[PDB]
Order: structure tokens, then C-alpha cells, then sequence
């Protein structure tokens, strides 16, 4: 009934960074909040940022500050993930969660995107 | 940031042979804390939630307690595919963070 | 009409008498000091305010952190207590209407909406730059703002009034408290009553000033 | 109202504060009228009348004083009636859409006693 | 229908359960609680003293125990009630001395006696306790949001002086606080939201 | 700004001062009192006076006939003498223009257009509704407007003065009058300068006080 959607790979040059879909169904989107998680080739974990659906208050991490940008829309209940110069350093599998109002879960996670630079 | 230490960061053990791994914080993030199961395959899965608290679904064979100093990990019996990364999160506070992690091992020869 | 000279500088600003003191009180000396070195109103960027716009807070010293002169004594000395006196002027003609609230929070613990994960540093402390409000009318720390009269404010009426000027003793426990750890005060300007014009979209902007008043400082090092 | 909720018996007489927040060229007056205990909740306006009342301008004041006389409650009586006296004259540049805000607090004679529990749990 | 009791003083005082807890007892062939008697817990006098921002008092804290049934009859314990102040620290050996050290205070009562009360005085670096703490704990740059080092009062250790009597019956401590010289400034807006966490402002709304 | 407090209420007016007396002479006692049962300013309702408006009659007491406390003492007692205090205050913005004459009829009689047939009781006694100007040049009396200054009178203009204060004494031949029967003064807004405005059409609300005061009554019955 409820799950998470983020299908697809999306290799790309540098010069220009792909930005991210990630749509959610069978719960309320409006009510719960966006998280986002990467998952780096290296075993690195290192957590992105997070970003509420009603407002446009958004939490970012002091090493991905100004980096990373989140938007959300409620019209299509889908979430979105926006960098900028993304280089030949940064490669990794995104990932996109929800949380809510008790414990701001991980529970439901997405399939995961392949993320492959190269100059 | 507040960092997660989770050791040890690799063990080797058999069908059986409970074991359970222990997480450390600098700072207490009180009963919030979150286990992760992640797959071969790339999918993640949440385990243990809030201590004694459980997922919905997931055999009762994984367990949790706290010394109030530590956090642990208790698994009651093992298998085979049972063999993942674990991971202990502090969402008491942003940002939120990773522990190192253990890839659990079968003893061969 | 009247211009305030405090320092080697000064902002031309409305008539001041009767000027509010935050709970009848104002900065006295604790029973060398800062009416020389760091004095002068220090303006923060204008922001523009919108219909939309829900509000700004500017904590203290939050958004003094690196500011002029005074930015360099955050981080020199040991510790400090500091007076504040707020002048608030939003410039505007007679043919908008509005009005804005501008409310002296003391010891302000702010929040987040339906979550229990509490913000972290970058969140708390922005600067300079400041924040903006999520829902003013929760106030962000959980209570309500019909009720928020309580602390020191003063009104901005387009029609009235276009200034405010709220002076801000030093309020803690402590005589003397860090730099770049506590807030002591936070600063809020409260849009109760949104913009409205003959034109689709206006710009409004608003003027902030503050004054370090009768403050000292120790612990020299550096 | 928050206070008065940790006590039951409460005696005193309040005060109301209208600001109006529109523009400076509107135009127009109001009616304020209170309503005595079992006074008969006004239908139109001359029943507010017999009562006490005060023609309010926008253009000379822009505050309301209003002190209400010794309510009282414990564990239908009063109200506040507002009209139109007239229609709302704004310039074409001005919006034509003005608000209120209204304001409440306590005299002197403003007494309570009897601490019990707040009944709002949150 | 038709100011002595409005002081803040005879407002902020009364007599409240701050702590519950009971401790199974039937056959251990441990027994003790610990608590940092705090007022977040609590939820009718965590918004009574949400309105103040300082405030200055002297816990009263009277512990109160019971002794259920799950004819034999009542035996008579006797509980030690110690109070641990903030800074000493808690290597727990347990059934060997830390309880006993003559530095702690502690008291004995019985189970049939008047309930023992105790009046904690006033512990702080600073003028008084603070209830809204803007700023980070200590200096960890990153440090926690929204605990203040500054303050804390001490842990509450309680634990039965007997050894291990063979009966099924459990205890049940109940630890009542009534602040007296309560001194209040700076107050504050309601809080009409409920509380999500006692260890943080957050609403949920 | 200066409010005029009367009785038990009030309405925020313009700055009173050297009110126009009617004929020098002000509503003195005849040598109970309502002072305080029928005393507060009775508003009447407010008129749309636009471009094409010719202008408006209440007659004393005609549209007091029933008001408020008043309403009860009109046929409740055999006789009475009254004064009367007429604040008519008109608020427009400064882009308005226009001229309104407030003048005092003692003695009012109407007529009609082209007929020698005299008017009914329904046609003279309109109670609080009011009349509408027939002929305003005429005054409908016969007589010119241009000569109609001889009265009690003050201007209103959008420029100077958007309020006028008109106090009038008893004016009678006896002593008392019979309320339902008898009309001593008559009170009339000319707009001998229409309206006039960037919009083809627009409204000009007008608010209308009286004030019954230093009155007697006798003859009780009922």
C-alpha cells in the first residue's frame, strides 16, 4: 500500500549535476516530513539533509552546506534533490526516507539510483 | 558533529553464538536511537527502534538493551542471511549521523 | 526628525521620548567600557517584506557575531554583559496598510514541526543573515502569539507610528555569559496584519539597528 | 483566559483595545456596544443603542478605550455587538480590504482565588 | 454568579507526584531506582512552571511508600533515601560502598511511620534555575541544544537497607515535590501545544 | 480627535470650539430634567449622498419620533421643551470635493410642484427615515437658496472642515409644544457643490448626531 519510488541511474559529465525525483504514496505527503540518505561506493553513509513538506525550512549538513538544495511539492506529493558542480569526487547511491511526528523514522527507504562520473 | 563509534568493526561468527555489538556517544541523545539493516542488494531496513521497541513483521529473534551508558544490539539466534552492515543512528538531534558499521563474517577454513 | 548621534555616527529617526524599557529596567553598569570602541548602531541588511511574509527573528548577538567593530571582541575576550536598545524603522507612504509587531523574546528555545528531532547548530545560530519564521503563529517554541504580549514590545502602525525603539537590559543568571553559546534575547518582528495595495505585489523594506549600551568585558587573551 | 483557567471563581471588570490596521485615508464609522446580562442580543442596531455605546472614527482616533463593568463567572450573559454606520471610503491606490485587532486585559479590581487544575491537558 | 492568594508564592506551590515507579520483587535466588528529579516529566506542573522563565526555590521532595499484595501480612522494611548532588560520579559496585560514603546525605525510614520529608536547598552556579536555555551545552561547538550544564540538581537514590526477604509482595515508592521561597521572573506565553519530547520545545500542531 | 463625551457614550469628532449658537442664545432652562434618562447623541442612519443627490430634511422631532430612550418620553407626557445640539460629521479622503451646507429651518413649511393640493400627514411627518430635496434650489418652500444664509448655519468643506456643530435653543411662540403635532426646527444638508471624482460614480457616507439637551416634560400619564 505504501512504498517509495527513486528508480532509475542517471550517469552525467560535470559541468552540470542531475537533480533528483523522489515520489511517495499511501500515506498523507503534506503530514510527514523528507529525509535523504548516501549511500557512498567508499561505505560512506554520510547523511545529506532534511526538508519539510509544509514550509521550505530545510537542515543542511557544515561539509554539504551550499551544496545541496531541497524542494518539495505537495501538488504532486513527490520530492526533489538539487546540487550544483557535482566533479569526478562525488559518486554514490541517493536515497530518500520520510520520518514523521514520534521517532522520525527510517522505516521505508526507496530503491536507489547508480550514480556513475567520469571526466 | 556528534559522533557515533560503533565497535567492533568486524566479526567472524557461526550459526548461533549470540553476539551483540555496542554503540557509544559523546553526547546522550537520551532513548532515541535507530538500527539499520542494510542489504547485499542495495535495499536498507529498519530493524530496532527505541530500545526494546520493535518492528512490525521482523521476527522476534532481534533484541536491544541499554546499560545507559551504551546502546546495544542483541540478536537471540543467527542465520544465513542474517550476514548485512549494522548501523546505529542518533535522531535525538540534527544533524543526524552513522555509526562506523560491522560486516558480519562466517568462520571457513 | 529628531536624529539619534550615538558614536561617531547616527540615523536620522522619528521623534524619541517615553521609549519603552524591557521590564521597567534599564542597563546600568554591574554594581574599561565600550561607549567608545564598540557603540555606534550597527544596521543589519535590509529585508524585504512581503504579503507572504511570515516574519524574521534575530537572535542576540546572534546576528551581531561578526558585525563592524564589535565582531571582534565576540571571540577575543572571556565573557561579557551587554545591554541592548533596538530601533526598528520601516519606512513606508500612507497608501499602504499594515502592521508589524516587534516583540523582545528573552531566552527563546525555538522548535520544529511534527518531528522530535531537536535542530542542531547551524540551525540555532545564523548569523547575521537570520531566519525566518515557520509558523508565527505558534511562534515556532510551541505557545501561542495571542498571548505573546507579555514580553517588552511596541507597534509599528503605517498609520501611526512608522518606528519602534525597544531597549534591552542584560537578563541572565549569570553576571557574565559566552560569546558564541547562549542567546540571552532574541529580536522578532511579528507581521500580524499581511501587506495590501492597489498593485499585485509590493516591496516594503525594514530597517534594523542595534546598540551594544553600557556593556564591559573580561578574560582578555589573544 | 490561560491564568484564569488554573482557578474557578473570577470577579473583576476588563477592558477592550480596538487598533484599526488599515490604511490612513480610509474612512468611514463604526459602532461599539456592549451587552448587559440577559440584554437581549441586538438584531440590527437600536438595540444595541439603549445600552452603552461610542461612535468610533477612523480618521481621528486609531485606538479604542473601553471599560466593561465587573463581569462575573463561575463554575448566556455578556457579548459584543459591531456594526457598519457606514460604507468603508478608500482612495483607488489603497487596497480595499482593511483588518482589525482586537485587545483584552485587566483592571485593578481584577480578583481570583480557588487554584484548581488547567482543564487543557494540550 | 457575584490579592492574598494570587501571589506567585501560594500559585507555583503545591504538592504534586513527580515520580512513579514500582520494582518487581519476587525471588532473586538489582533492587534501587535513580531519577534526576526533574520538572519535564511531569506533565500538569511542566506547563504550571513552563510560564517563568527563572526561578528561584527550595525542593521539598517527602517520599511516600506502599507496600501491595500480589493471609501472610505486612512486614516491616526499612528504605534508605539518598540523595546524590550533582558531580559525583557512579562506579557502581553494588552490596559495597558508595551508598554508605558520609558524603551523600541519606535517610532511614520505616514503611509504618510518618513519611520521611526532606527539604533539598538551593544548588546552582548562577542566581537561579533556568527553565528556557537558548544555547548549547557546554562548549562542544556542536555541543546539546537545549540542556544547560549549569544546572542540574542531583539524582534520587532510594533502595531497601533489609536483604532479600523471601515474600511475593512488591513496593511502591511514590516521591512527592513542593517548591517553597519560590522567586519568578520574566514570564512567558502558554504552551497550548502538547509536548512530543521532554527534551526539547518541538510541537507537533 | 477631541471626543465629546455626553451621557453614558460618545463618538470621536473634530475639534470643538466657538460652536455656532442658533441666533446668539443658548438652551437654557425655563425660568425633572433629562440629563441622564434621554441625554446620549442619537446617530441616525447614515445616507449615501452620491453625485446626483439633491439633499435631505429631518424635521425636530420628526425623526426622533421613536429612538431609543427617547422614543418612550415622546408619547408618554403631555408637553415638553427642548434644545437641540446637531454634530454632522461627513468623512471623506482628500481627494474628495464637494461643499455641504447644514442649515436650520425654524419653522419649515413644504410645499409642492405646479399643484395647490397641501401634502398629508406622511408626506410631513416621515419619522426617522427622512425626506429627500424635491426642488433643493427652491428650498421647496417657495423661497431662493441663494438668501437661505439668513438662518443658523455652517459649511462644511473637504478642504477646511469635513464636520459642522450646530446648537439649537427652544424656538416657539408657548412654552411647550405637542410632540406628534408641532415641528419648532427643521435640520437640512444642501450640497450646493456635487460631488466629483476620477470614477464615474462613488459614495460619501454622512453621520448625523442630535442631542436633546437642557429639556423638561410634564403632563405624566400612562
Amino acid at each position: 500500500q505504501v512504498q517509495l519510488q527513486q528508480p532509475g541511474a542517471e550517469l552525467v559529465m560535470p559541468g552540470a549535476s542531475v537533480k533528483m525525483s523522489c515520489k511517495a504514496s499511501g500515506y498523507t505527503f503534506t503530514d510527514y516530513w523528507m529525509h535523504w540518505v548516501k549511500q557512498r561506493p567508499g561505505q560512506g553513509l554520510e547523511w545529506i539533509g532534511a526538508i519539510d513538506t509544509s514550509d521550505s525550512y530545510t537542515t543542511y549538513n557544515r561539509k554539504f552546506k551550499g551544496k545541496a538544495t531541497l524542494t518539495v511539492d505537495e501538488s504532486s506529493s513527490t520530492a526533489y534533490m538539487q546540487l550544483i558542480s557535482l566533479t569526478s569526487e562525488d559518486s554514490a547511491v541517493y536515497y530518500c526516507a520520510r520520518g514523521g511526528g514520534g521517532n522520525s523514522p527510517f522505516a521505508y527507504w526507496g530503491q536507489g539510483t547508480l550514480v556513475t562520473v567520469s571526466a | 558533529d556528534i559522533q557515533m563509534t560503533q565497535s567492533p568493526s568486524s566479526l567472524s561468527a557461526s550459526l548461533g553464538e549470540r553476539v551483540s555489538l555496542t554503540c557509544r556517544a559523546s553526547q546522550d541523545i537520551g532513548s532515541s536511537l535507530n538500527w539499520l539493516q542494510q542489504e547485499p542488494d542495495g535495499t536498507i531496513k529498519r530493524l530496532i527502534y527505541a530500545t526494546s521497541s520493535l518492528d512490525s513483521g521482523v521476527p522476534k529473534r532481534f533484541s536491544g538493551s541499554r546499560s545507559g551508558s551504551d546502546y546495544s544490539l542483541t540478536i537471540s539466534s543467527l542465520e544465513s542471511e542474517d550476514f548485512v552492515d549494522y548501523y546505529c543512528l542518533q535522531y535525538a538531534s540534527f544533524p543526524l549521523t552513522f555509526g562506523a558499521g560491522t560486516k558480519l563474517e562466517l568462520k571457513r577454513a | 526628525v529628531l536624529q539619534l548621534k550615538l558614536g561617531n555616527s547616527a540615523i536620522v529617526t522619528q521623534e524619541a521620548a517615553n521609549y519603552c524599557c524591557a521590564y521597567g529596567e534599564w542597563p546600568n553598569y554591574l554594581p574599561t567600557q565600550p561607549e567608545t570602541a564598540t557603540d555606534r548602531f550597527y544596521t543589519l541588511k535590509s529585508v524585504k517584506w512581503e504579503t507572504g511574509s511570515t516574519g524574521w527573528w534575530w537572535k542576540l548577538p546572534d546576528a551581531l557575531n561578526n558585525i563592524g567593530m564589535f565582531g571582534q571582541n565576540v571571540q577575543h575576550h572571556y565573557l561579557y554583559r551587554s545591554g541592548f536598545l533596538i530601533h526598528v524603522q520601516c519606512n513606508a507612504t500612507k497608501f499602504h496598510q499594515g502592521a508589524l509587531l516587534v516583540v523582545a523574546i528573552p531566552e527563546h528555545q525555538r522548535g520544529a514541526h511534527n518531528t522530535n528531532t531537536s535542530p542542531g547548530f547551524d540551525d540555532i545560530m545564523k548569523g547575521e543573515e537570520g531566519g525566518t519564521f515557520n509558523h508565527p503563529y505558534v511562534l515556532d517554541d510551541g505557545t501561542s502569539l495571542a498571548c505573546a504580549t507579555i514580553f517588552p514590545h511596541q507597534w509599528i502602525n503605517l498609520r501611526t507610528n512608522n518606528s519602534a525603539t525597544i531597549v534591552l537590559p542584560w537578563m541572565n543568571a549569570a553576571p557574565m555569559d559566552f560569546p558564541l553559546r547562549h542567546n540571552q534575547w532574541t529580536l522578532a518582528i511579528i507581521p500580524v496584519v499581511p501587506l495590501g495595495t492597489r498593485t499585485t505585489s509590493s516591496m516594503v523594506p525594514i530597517t534594523v539597528s542595534i546598540a551594544p549600551m553600557c556593556c564591559e568585558f573580561n578574560g582578555l587573551r589573544h | 483566559g490561560n491564568i484564569s483557567r488554573y482557578y474557578t471563581h473570577w470577579s473583576g471588570s476588563l477592558e477592550m483595545t480596538f487598533m484599526f490596521c488599515g490604511s490612513f485615508m480610509a474612512a468611514g464609522k463604526l459602532i461599539l456596544c456592549y451587552t448587559p446580562p440577559g440584554g437581549s442580543c441586538p438584531t440590527t442596531r437600536e438595540t444595541a443603542m439603549l445600552g452603552t455605546h461610542i461612535v468610533w472614527d477612523f480618521g481621528l482616533q486609531s485606538s479604542v478605550t473601553l471599560i466593561i463593568p465587573w463581569i462575573s463567572g463561575s463554575h448566556n450573559v455578556g457579548y459584543v455587538t459591531c456594526f457598519m454606520q457606514t460604507n468603508l471610503i478608500v482612495p483607488s491606490e489603497s487596497s480595499d480590504t482593511c483588518s482589525l485587532i482586537g485587545f483584552i486585559a485587566a483592571k485593578d479590581d481584577f480578583s481570583l482565588r480557588l487554584m484548581r487544575d488547567s482543564p487543557d491537558i494540550g | 454568579t457575584v490579592v492574598s492568594e494570587t501571589l506567585v508564592e501560594n500559585f507555583l506551590s503545591r504538592a504534586a507526584l513527580v515520580s512513579k515507579r514500582s520494582f518487581e520483587y519476587k525471588d532473586h535466588t538489582k533492587n534501587f531506582f535513580k531519577w534526576t528529579i526533574n520538572t519535564r516529566s511531569f506533565v500538569q506542573l511542566r506547563r504550571k512552571l513552563e510560564l517563568f522563565t527563572y526561578l528561584r526555590f527550595d525542593a521539598e521532595i517527602t517520599i511516600l511508600t506502599t507496600v501491595a499484595v500480589n493471609y501472610v501480612g505486612l512486614p516491616d522494611l526499612t528504605l534508605q533515601a539518598m540523595f546524590v548532588p550533582t558531580g559525583a560520579l557512579t562506579p557502581e559496585k553494588q552490596d559495597s560502598f558508595h551508598w554508605q560514603s558520609g558524603s551523600n546525605a541519606s535517610v532511614f525510614f520505616k514503611i509504618s511511620d510518618p513519611p520521611a520529608r526532606i527539604t533539598i536547598p538551593f544548588m546552582c552556579i548562577n542566581s537561579a534555575y533556568s527553565v528556557f536555555y537558548d544555547g548549547f551545552a557546554g562548549f562542544e561547538k556542536n555541543g546539546l541544544y537545549g540542556i544547560n550544564p549549569a544546572d542540574t540538581i542531583g539524582n534520587l537514590c532510594v533502595r531497601i537497607v533489609n536483604e532479600h526477604q523471601p515474600v511475593g509482595f512488591t513496593v511502591t515508592v511514590r516521591v512527592y515535590m513542593k517548591p517553597k521561597h519560590i522567586k519568578a521572573w520574566a514570564p512567558r506565553p502558554p504552551r497550548t501545544l502538547p509536548y512530543m519530547s521532554i527534551a526539547n520545545a518541538n510541537y507537533k500542531g
